[PDB]
């Protein structure tokens, strides 16, 4: 019925934006990780650590939205 | 050139164009300065100040 | 009926947003990578490695977006 139109439409718009957020949000981060390494690469293993520390925070909301989108698409059908 | 306490020799030496460094800073590979503000306007001042010391010397 | 039309619409939205995200993220990351090599060529061995390590995380989510867009277009539609 009509539901199974929009139940997919929503799942798209939620998971599409959740992509634009997660990708760009990390890229802006990753760039600053590289330009620092490209000056004094001796700190690569140090900075990489901090990188993950902060990247986990970036994927806080995007992965929540992806989870809700998967719930809407599969469980709610 | 002051060489010994009883031996001094007149020398003509080249300051600019800059003479060629015997050493290689390929070993400085592994690091680069965080040039503030910007490297070219800074190298200009470095070179001017360097000829001055060598003259003073 | 109308179901397949808006299923295609949903997959289209999902993949357009996923493409935006992946493109701009990898672009901003590669810009800084192309700066690092110039400053310190000879470590390119290394900056490219780290760049791939970061690109994987950048693309993690857009890949899911494309996966589910295809899942819709050619299993649900």
């Amino acid at each position: 019925n009509l539901n199974m139109d929009l139940l997919y439409m929503a799942a798209a718009v939620m998971m599409g934006l959740a992509a634009i957020g997660a990708a760009i949000g990390i890229g802006i981060l990753g760039g600053k990780f590289l330009e620092g390494a490209a000056r004094q690469p001796d700190l690569i293993p140090l900075l990489r650590t901090q990188f993950f520390i902060v990247m986990g925070l970036v994927d806080a909301i995007p992965m929540i939205a992806v989870g809700l989108g998967l719930y809407v698409m599969f469980a709610v059908a | 050139k002051f060489i010994n306490t009883m031996s001094q020799v007149p020398t003509i030496s080249q300051l600019l164009p800059l003479p060629a460094s015997d050493d290689d800073d390929l070993k400085h590979k592994s690091w680069d300065y965080l040039y503030e503000p910007d490297p070219k306007a800074l190298l200009d001042t470095l070179l001017r100040r360097y000829v001055e010391s060598q003259v003073y010397q």
